[PDB]
DNA sequence: CTCTCTCGATG
RNA sequence: AUCGAGAGA
């Protein structure tokens, strides 16, 4: 099911030394003690500065994957941009404030909030739309 | 020795534009550069394979035995 | 220098101090002299460390000079192989050397000390002082072609 | 001197068979496939046609020494689906575009000049 | 047709410049190796020298005769003299020219592929003629004689592939090149300033629609275009160069398909 | 010393070396040649007389086949002349010395044998071609290129020996050198480069190279890992594919500077069971360091699993590479205008520099330092200013490289070359030196007939301006020929000196093992060390450990 | 070898079909890797390479001459003129997959030269053949079919692994294996064994039951035959 | 093409190295060593 | 003398060398067909089937470590721990 | 051919190293690697 | 006609040399190479060509001055073991063995100093078509 | 703190925190006794030399201090409690592990470990490029000069 | 005190 | 085989 869900506002867009991937900036429009870090394809999603990125938490939509066949199958998204990773640390800012830390493929992900459903566990879909 | 048929490179035959090649060098009075170009060697390797040679056979026939 | 010194609050801390290098070596006169401190005063040379402070200060000291050349280079090579090599110059009394003048005169086989530089005329002398080969020597049962006592020939199999 | 005879890299040997097939341990319902006296001309060909199947769940070649004239072909097809009717379909693909191509470039060519 | 396309853009006796389209690219590589090394063609395989007066060393000589161009039209029905069931070899599957040269005049006397004369019966097939594509007529410059020096030797070639030896080659050098905009982005560019300053423009730029910086990255595009120049040597026309590596690969694909018919044999 | 302490001996081989990057690390490409004349016993038995009379029967000339066959009596059978090599009645309890075949243990060896890892015992792969065909990864402790070197082989004639050299001097058995406590053996040359360029971030691999790349590996579990992008395109990063080859349990941390678990420079180090986190692998951690991941991958799976790691990892980085290409030109040493520009003027404020020095000490103003001549702290201030110059405007032209730069990229994987290699190529060669001092008077008061006389500028006593890129001038190409000059002469000094130290060494130490009761000792029973190496661990399973109760405040020590 | 030190072997070779190559259908008759390069500072190489390049393509002579104002900017815009990348670089394609390769190659002509090392005149590999007649061990040379020494370092490495069975396979079966017989009192080579008679005499001491039999190398029997000859009695004992 | 200068002995050809020396009949002036009971010593080899 | 089966002080672990020893030996005796004490199962290289035969211990062998004083202790292949 | 006709050979403080006085009389590059190197130099 | 002079090293030691014949004449090219000024006036002699300073083995190297040294000292040496044609009368002489490479090549890149080492009528390799890459890391 | 110990432990406990994957967020089912007197235990077992006389055992227990300080050090009540969290089970695993790396790294008997040593110093010594350093330093040493090229007084 | 091919003269 | 010479890394 689902685990997380927020719209998130694109602060920065940073090219460290380059030219596919991107570090963007970014933080909640709901909770003001919510924000987020995230490497991203540009290549695949362009993000510019200051965009309303819709951003989602799955654990599902192991076995081998199958080519996205046909389908005639459920995404379960329906998104523009979907990865996949693995949590691999918890850090404590707070007691009212609880990061995790995401890694896909690489391309590693903050995400720092409040109130969570989020183990580590190898289910970590990524999906963001709009 | 003598000047090699084909190119090592590529393939194609040049050991039949030699004596083209000199006459474009003597008779014509061109440069090494257009008489290469006027016998088809557009590719630098056969243009190499015929610029490069040298003739050292001509040497060896004065010999008798 | 700069130098890591204990904090009286707990952590090391870069306490940098004054030390006088020096062209010329005179030990067991520089470090009677009131001013500084006689406990940890070095050089380079372990022959003065070796007959002023004692053999095992010249064994350190080896080591130390051993060790500054190999990383020297930006090498490293493990403690307990240095410590062999200056532990087997230093546990004759005194500074044993790597050549024909130092370990090639003790008190071994033979046939191990022929096989190395001066040949011959320890054959010699050997011959001349009848000593006697134990040839339990690496060296020595190699020239007799049998199982030298190593690794796998250090011990013996029977059956039971 | 050690270097090996030219016509070993198109001529099968002694005892040596075209295709080996064998039925792969790893994953189920899939097959690796030994073809001999062929290099990545045919290897590259065949997977990248075999990708073409969405009824294909996998698909790589691979030559495993460069010295020899071999390459190793797995494939992996979905349940109800045997593999070497996989590679049948890829290779009657392959010989229909080929024969197509082969007409096309007779007609093309028919209507030059010099 | 109703498959791939082509586009011959220039065509001679020695090149042909065409347009690939709707193809893969392994099919296209494929063709190419193809091309390059898989197909049959008739060249020197055996020199039986007599006498040999001349500077250069027999094998020499022997090497130069293996690289010289023949006729491969009807090779496809010549056979392999490993196939055939003859002794060594015979007029089914080889074709024997000799060579007798002598120094006559006080001058240099030179030894060309046009004194190659074909002994073995042809029986009607256009096979085994020295391709001489020589201006004056003399073909490929094989050897040189002095006043009295002399090359007698005899010729025996067979069919061969350029995959054994680079002297069963029909063609010479395959021109490709696919995507001259690098829309794909299969290439990174090296620069120091300018990427596109300091690299030179194609031709087949001419032949494609330049990229809208407005526009992002096509990720889903394959390569379909593809722009060749087969360039053939003398023995096999051009036309039947690629035509000849079509059948070839197709072949060698239905050997497969036999083979995948025949290991159903209990 | 020639005939006792080693003498010739048969069934060896020599040969000229190549890389393989399809052979494993323990493995030893032989020719068919050597294997058909190399040749070994092997007893009649029960389990192996079938295979033993196939090989009878194809004998010699035909691999693998047999020489000899060696009966009851001790009558020894040429199976290549005798009338009988035919029909052949193979006995219980004869010999068979039959051709050296696949994964036949051999000793590998390269001279001068340092150390114990210039023989090690590799599986035979008989091969084709006139060539000992070795792993690229087992070049570093052979310490041996492929620009002519040699290489010995020497094979074991009965059943304890060849146990011997597959229980004691077997290659995997040798990764972990007791020498430095650490891997001996790492990726190297174009497997680290490409490991570099295939771990970056950018780095995206679609479907069907991906399928290639996992079939690639022979330990593959056969599950297609799920891509790290699914939408709108199926894409696989580098470091994920790449984590196929690292066997599970495998757990590796390191931080290297701004490293702080997000990493936004990507580098640093962390792989969380055998699936790397983040962090771009090249010689810090795919090399032959201390805590690399060879070392761990070593004491954990065990020395076999880091062998076969070996394997995997190199047919997959050599796949990718080879796949994407990488190279090397004259552009690559080109930096900007404005970058030379910079360097030719730091370079002549370091001339100005010197000649104040100079006009200063030729004033009798100049102080000298206490403990040396005026002259000597002229000579030492010199110097110093022309070496500041080098290393400046070397750095200029380091940080004008870009990251595409090929010469770069190779200095950042670790896998060639090193900064002052960019800064003389591209930048300034900087001083020549001999003898420690700068190039001095040949000639009377001058270097060359030149110069004047008494002419104590730069450029007359050996500095080089001028880079490779740019060409040098003849004073400076004479210089830079005695610098190098020099360089040669002990470098030959070098290698025979130390070829006589090892030798004492050796032949000081020979003796000494460790005995049944930890205590190291000689032929003579003297203790040298009552307990070995003062603790009694052998320095293969000893890994550097930090002691966290020395360090830190009180305060932190008691919380 | 190039022109500049840059020795190396051919590793493997290559058909035209599988060699990568030009969008012009160019093949390199030779591949050499970039890691030869930086570490070398070969510059005048690739210098060479553009030169060769240019020259090749215009048909003139490259004038590589020392010192001259021939700079890599001059012939990298005449290599500009004739329509190729002014630093040598050309986009290449795979051989085996005919796709692009993502970084480009420096390529172009370059003057290289064969030396007289060749495998096949150094290839050598000998399982028992013609021994010495002084030291009865394997003759010296691969033209007389002959040994490889394993000399002492290869001795000291063997010590070190601790392969013993090994170290004395190399010093007996696959070398000099020498019988010799002992006398029981004396402990010298004065022995005259009869067999086949079981007659084993000592003519000095009066030995005929009490005598020992050994395996030593036939080295170590000719050095202590010499030392005998030498005045000096290297007595061997069989007992502690 | 041959430029000479080698001998023929026996039929294989011979080339004599030049053989480099100190110049005979000059003054040079040495500075011996610090053990050394001399402290210079200005020689000349007579030709 | 001898040294007694108790108060045994070497390292009731194999060696290395020790175990390198025993499988040579072994499989030297299979190679001249010996009678195995274990199935073969298949295995046919005499070096293979030592050690399985060691894994069982089944080897009827005893390792005499000496010390350097002259001094002997026996420990039974079926005794010595293999954790190597 | 040519450099083993212009060949120098010296027998036996620093006669290896490169000097100055060997400018435009010794090739300051010909010269072998190893034990005869500086001592066999070239014209 | 007193044009050109025979100097010997100690002679050597008392004259003023010029590089280059421009040195004697009373906005640049940043690709060039970087050259000290004439700082001094007084020549009496003048250098007939620097590049006369090497031998005959290394004067067959390309751009030397663009190389370090000891590559230089490598190339000379090996440059004694590659083949091609040593004499052009190789058919009528009987030497033990010798090495004649089949197709000679005058290289791309020569120098002035070739032209008298008779190197472009008798080469010693050929040019081949060099590609510097990591392919299939053979 | 860096330095060269047999047994590494931290592979150990992040091979402890993953094997029976425990949690962060969950009371150990452990005792002050069980880690003290476990700790405590463990160092007994730690044998590199096996005699049963005073002088064996007091060369024991002085060959294993700096690895039982880091044992000590590693796994203290707070840091096996607070900072691994370790279970009982766990705790246990990890003790019998590092007991068994530790007899592993028990050098063997029969160890040439002379020649070991001399190519051990030796061989990187080969691959070696202001006081007098590197291989002529390293010759003066060895040969132990009489009179070195550049003796020094360090005085503090 | 310092692993290979090789040549070429010597007994 | 014994001594000199060239060269390989
Ligand atoms: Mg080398
Ligand atoms: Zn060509
Ligand atoms: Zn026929
Ligand atoms: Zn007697």
């Amino acid at each position: 099911n689902t685990l997380f869900d927020d719209i998130f506002q694109v602060s920065e867009v940073d090219p460290g030394r380059y030219n596919k991937v991107c570090r963007i900036e970014a933080a909640s429009t709901t909770q003001d003690q919510c924000k987020l870090t995230l490497d991203i394809n540009v290549e695949l999603f362009p993000v510019a500065a200051q965009d309303s990125l819709t951003v989602t938490i799955a654990s599902s939509l192991t076995r081998s994957w199958r080519p996205p066949q046909a389908g005639d199958r459920s995404l379960a998204d329906d998104y523009d941009y979907v990865m996949y990773g693995t949590a691999y640390k918890f850090e404590e800012v707070s007691k009212d404030l609880i990061a995790v830390y995401y890694s896909f493929g690489g391309l590693l992900m903050r995400l720092e909030g409040n109130y969570l459903n989020n183990l580590k566990q190898e289910n970590a879909y990524l999906l963001i739309r709009r | 020795m003598i000047v090699p048929v084909r190119c090592f490179s590529c393939g194609k035959v040049v050991g039949d534009k030699w004596e083209s090649y000199l006459n474009l060098l003597q008779e014509d009075e061109l440069d090494e550069g257009t008489a290469l170009s006027r016998l088809g060697l557009k590719r630098y390797c056969c243009r190499r394979m015929i610029l490069t040679h040298v003739d050292l056979i001509e040497k060896f026939l004065r010999y008798n035995p | 220098y700069d130098r890591k010194v204990p904090s009286p609050t707990g952590e090391y801390v870069k306490e940098p101090e004054w030390v006088l290098e020096t062209d010329g070596v005179n030990l067991s006169e520089v470090m009677t002299v009131p001013g500084i401190d006689p406990t940890r005063i070095y050089t380079n040379s372990f022959i003065d460390i070796m007959e002023v402070l004692g053999i095992e200060a010249g064994r350190a000291a080896l080591y130390k000079e051993v060790y500054n050349v190999i990383a020297s280079d930006g090498s490293y090579v493990n403690y307990r192989h240095m410590a062999l090599l200056v532990d087997v110059m230093t546990t004759q009394g005194g500074l044993t050397s790597v050549t024909r003048h130092g370990f090639n005169r003790s008190n071994t086989g033979a046939l191990m000390r022929c096989s190395f530089e001066e040949t011959v005329e320890i054959l010699f002398e050997a011959g001349a002082s009848a000593e006697l080969d134990d040839c339990r020597g690496v060296s020595e049962n190699v020239i007799l072609g049998q199982m030298a006592p190593i690794g796998t020939g250090a011990f013996d199999v029977m059956i039971d | 001197m050690n270097a090996p005879d030219r016509f070993e890299l198109f001529l099968l040997g002694e005892g040596e068979s075209k295709l080996k097939i064998d039925p792969d341990t790893k994953a189920p319902n899939a097959v690796v496939i030994t073809f001999e006296k062929e290099d990545h001309t045919l290897g590259n060909l065949i997977r990248a046609e075999l990708l073409n199947d969405r009824k294909v769940l996998f698909a790589a070649y691979k030559v495993e020494h460069p010295f020899f004239a071999r390459f190793k072909l797995r494939i992996q097809t979905t349940e109800g689906y045997d593999p070497k009717d996989a590679l049948k379909n890829a290779c009657n693909s392959i010989i229909n575009k080929l024969g197509a191509l082969k007409t096309n470039f007779e007609t093309e060519w028919n209507l030059q000049t010099l | 047709e109703e498959g791939p396309q082509v586009k011959i853009r220039e065509a001679s006796k020695d090149n042909v410049d065409f347009i690939l389209s709707n193809v893969d690219l392994a099919m296209a590589n494929s063709l190419r190796r193809v091309m390059i090394a898989e197909i049959p063609t008739l060249a020197i395989d055996s020199v039986e020298v007599e006498t040999n007066t001349t500077v250069l060393a027999d094998e020499f000589i022997a090497h130069r005769l293996g690289l010289i161009p023949l006729q491969s039209m009807d090779i496809e029905q010549l056979e392999y003299s490993r196939d055939c069931f003859c002794e060594d070899h015979c007029d089914k599957c080889s074709v024997v020219l000799t060579l007798q040269a002598f120094g006559e005049s006080e001058s240099t006397t030179n030894v060309y592929s046009k004194d190659l004369v074909i002994v073995s019966n042809l029986m009607g097939r256009n096979i085994g003629h020295p391709i001489i594509q020589d201006k004056e007529g003399n073909g490929v410059l094989i050897c040189k004689l002095r006043k009295g020096q002399e090359l007698k030797l005899t010729c025996v070639a067979k069919k061969g592939i350029a995959k054994e030896h680079a002297k069963w080659g029909p063609a010479a050098a395959i021109e490709f090149e696919y995507d001259p905009w690098n829309k794909l982005k299969h290439t990174d560019y090296w620069y120091e300033q300018d990427s596109a300053k300091e690299w030179p423009q194609s031709k087949n730029c001419e032949y494609e629609d330049p990229p809208n910086e407005g526009d992002p990255f096509d990720y889903k595009a394959q390569a379909d275009t593809f722009y060749m120049n087969v360039e053939s040597v003398g023995s096999i026309p051009v036309d039947q160069v690629v035509v000849r590596g079509i059948d070839t690969l197709q072949k060698k694909v239905a050997s497969i398909l036999l083979a995948l018919t025949q290991m159903d044999q209990d | 010393r020639g005939n006792l302490m080693g003498k010739r001996v048969d069934f060896s081989a020599r040969t000229v070396i190549s890389g393989d990057p399809n052979l494993e690390l323990d493995q030893v490409g032989v020719p068919k040649s050597i294997a058909k004349t190399l040749t070994y016993p092997e007893v009649v038995t029960p389990y192996n007389i079938d295979r033993l009379t196939q090989l009878v029967r194809n004998g010699p000339n035909e691999h693998p086949g047999a020489k000899y066959v060696i009966r009851d009596s001790g009558d020894r059978i040429d199976l290549r002349y005798s009338k009988r090599a035919g029909d052949i009645q193979l006995q219980y309890g004869w010999k068979v010395e039959r051709h050296i075949m696949d994964n036949d243990p051999v000793l590998f060896n390269r001279q001068p044998s340092l150390h114990k890892m210039s023989m090690m015992a590799h599986r035979v792969k008989v091969i084709p071609y006139s060539t000992f065909r070795l792993n690229l990864s087992v070049t570093s402790p052979y310490n041996a290129d492929f620009d002519g070197d040699e290489m010995n082989l020497h094979v074991p004639q009965s059943e304890e020996t060849r146990a011997e050299l597959s229980q004691l001097c077997a290659v995997p058995l040798q990764i972990v050198s007791p020498q430095s406590n650490k891997p001996c053996m790492g990726i190297v040359q174009d497997t680290l480069c490409g490991i570099r360029k295939l771990t970056l971030r950018d780095t995206f691999i679609e479907l069907d190279q991906v399928l290639n790349m996992l079939y690639w590996v022979p330990d593959w579990d056969g599950v297609i890992p799920t891509p790290a992008i699914i939408k709108p395109k199926p894409l696989w990063s580098g470091k994920q594919i790449l984590s196929v080859a690292i066997p599970n349990g495998i757990h590796l941390q390191r931080f290297d500077e701004g490293t702080t678990l997000l990493s936004p420079k990507d580098n640093g180090m962390l792989i969380i069971d055998g699936q790397i986190i983040f962090g771009v692998v090249e010689k810090k951690t795919v090399g032959s360091s201390n805590g690399g991941l060879i070392h761990v991958v070593t004491r954990e799976k065990g020395p076999q699993v880091c062998a076969k790691l070996f394997g995997n990892i190199q047919k997959v980085v050599n796949f990718w590479l080879l796949h994407n290409g990488f190279s090397t030109g004259i552009g690559d040493t080109i930096a900007d205008g404005p970058t030379m520009r910079e360097i030719t003027e730091t370079i002549a404020e370091a001339k100005k520099k010197v000649l104040d020095v100079t006009k200063e000490a030729q004033a009798n103003l100049l102080t000298a330092k206490h403990g040396m001549t005026l002259r000597e702290s002229f000579e030492d201030n010199v110097v110093r200013f022309l070496n500041e110059a080098r290393d400046k405007a070397g750095r200029l032209a380091e940080v004008n490289l870009k990251d595409l730069n090929n010469v770069k990229q190779m200095v950042m994987a670790g896998s060639k070359g090193s900064f002052i290699n960019i800064a003389q190529m591209s930048a300034c060669v900087g001083q020549q030196s001999v003898e420690g001092k700068r190039i001095a008077f040949g000639f009377v008061d001058r270097t060359l007939p030149h110069f004047s006389k008494d002419d104590y500028s730069p450029e007359s006593k050996g500095f080089v301006e001028n880079s490779y890129l740019r060409g040098l001038t003849p004073q400076e190409f004479f210089f830079h020929a005695m610098g190098g000059r020099e360089g040669l002469i002990d470098t030959a000094v070098k290698t025979a000196e130390t070829g006589y130290i090892q030798r004492r060494l050796v032949k000081a130490l020979e003796d000494i093992m460790v005995h049944y009761d930890n205590t190291t000792r000689n032929s003579l029973g003297n203790v040298i060390q009552f307990i070995y190496g003062e603790d009694g661990m052998d320095a293969a399973h000893i890994e550097k450990q930090s002691l966290d109760t020395i360090g830190g405040s009180d305060a932190a020590f008691e919380k | 070898a190039s022109r500049h030190g840059q020795k190396g072997t051919i590793g493997i070779t290559y058909r035209r079909e599988d060699m990568p190559f030009t969008a012009e259908g160019i093949v390199p008759d030779l591949i050499i890797n970039p890691h030869a390069i930086p570490s070398r500072m070969t510059v005048a190489h690739l210098i060479e390479c553009l030169l060769s390049k240019v020259a090749a393509l215009s048909g003139n002579e490259g004038d590589a001459s020392p010192f001259t104002d021939i700079t890599v900017e001059g012939i990298s815009k005449l290599l500009r003129e004739h329509g190729y990348q002014s630093r040598g670089f050309e986009v290449m394609y795979n051989g085996h997959t005919g796709k692009k390769l993502m970084a480009q190659i420096f390529f172009g002509p370059t003057y290289y030269q064969r030396l007289r090392h060749m495998v096949d005149d150094k290839i050598h590999a000998r399982a028992r053949g013609p021994m010495q007649v002084l030291t009865r061990q394997p003759v010296e040379g691969r033209s007389r079919d002959g040994g490889l020494r394993f000399g002492e370092m290869e001795r000291d490495c063997m010590i070190a692994h601790g392969a013993a069975s090994f170290l004395k396979e190399r010093l007996m079966e696959a070398s000099d294996a020498f019988r010799v017989h002992i006398c029981g009192i004396c402990g010298l080579m004065t022995v005259i064994a009869k067999l086949n008679h079981n007659q084993f005499e000592c003519k000095g001491c009066d030995n005929k039951i009490d005598i020992y039999q050994i395996h030593i190398p036939y080295a170590a029997k000719l050095l202590f035959q010499e030392l005998m000859a030498m005045n000096i009695t290297p007595r061997l004992y069989t007992d502690r | 093409f041959d430029m000479g200068g080698y001998f023929i002995i026996n039929g294989s050809e011979k080339v004599l190295i030049a053989q480099e020396r100190s110049a005979g009949n000059i003054v040079q002036v040495f500075k011996k060593a610090a053990p050394s009971p001399i402290s210079h010593v200005a020689e000349i080899r007579s030709a | 003398k001898a040294i007694p089966k108790d108060q045994r002080a070497t390292t009731p672990y194999m060696t290395k060398y020790e175990r390198a020893r025993i499988l040579g030996t072994r499989a030297l005796q299979i190679s001249m067909n010996a009678p195995v004490f274990v199935d073969l199962e298949g295995e046919t290289d005499p070096l293979r089937i030592a050690m399985k035969e060691l894994a069982e211990k089944k080897i009827p062998l005893v390792i005499r470590r000496y010390l350097p004083d002259g001094s002997f202790e026996d420990w039974s292949v079926e005794e010595l721990i293999v954790d190597l | 051919t040519l450099s083993h006709l212009r060949r120098t050979n010296t027998p036996i403080a620093k006669p290896r190293q490169l000097h100055n006085t060997h400018w435009g009389l010794v090739c300051p590059a010909e010269t072998p690697e190893g034990q005869a190197c500086g001592l066999v130099k070239n014209l | 006609e007193g044009l050109v002079e025979y100097i010997d090293a100690e002679e050597e030691e008392s004259i003023l040399i010029a590089m280059q014949p421009e040195d004697l004449e009373p906005d640049v090219d940043p690709a060039k190479r970087i050259r000290v000024s004439h700082h001094a006036t007084t020549f009496t002699h003048c250098e007939i060509h620097p590049s006369m300073i090497l031998g005959v083995a290394a004067s067959i190297i390309p751009f030397p001055d663009h190389n370090q040294s000891p590559r230089n000292t490598y190339q000379s040496a090996m440059g004694k073991q590659a083949m091609g044609v040593f004499l052009t009368n190789y058919n009528v002489r009987m030497d033990t063995m010798a090495n004649i490479l089949y197709y000679p090549q005058k290289p791309l890149g020569t120098t002035r100093a070739m032209e008298y080492l008779k190197f472009r009528e008798l080469p010693a390799g050929q040019n081949a078509i060099v590609a510097i890459a990591c392919y299939s890391g053979y | 703190a860096n330095w060269p110990l047999p047994v590494n432990i931290r592979r150990i406990i992040q091979n402890a925190q993953q094997t029976f994957h425990i949690d962060h967020t969950k009371p150990s089912d452990l005792t002050i006794k069980d880690i003290v007197l476990g700790v405590k235990d463990l160092q007994e077992n730690l044998l590199v030399l096996r005699g049963k006389n005073e002088i064996i055992q007091n060369a024991q227990r002085d060959a294993v201090t700096l690895f039982c300080c880091l044992l000590r050090s590693r796994l203290a009540t707070r840091r096996v409690l607070q900072e691994y969290r370790l279970t009982k089970q766990a705790f246990d695993w990890v003790l019998s592990n590092i007991e068994a790396q530790f007899l592993r790294s028990v050098v063997h008997p029969g160890e040439m470990v002379g020649v070991l040593a001399a190519q051990s110093i030796g061989e990187p010594a080969t691959q070696m490029t202001k006081v007098t350093s590197g291989v002529p330093r390293l010759k003066e040493i060895l040969n132990v000069a009489k009179n070195m090229k550049t003796p020094s007084l360090t005085v503090y």
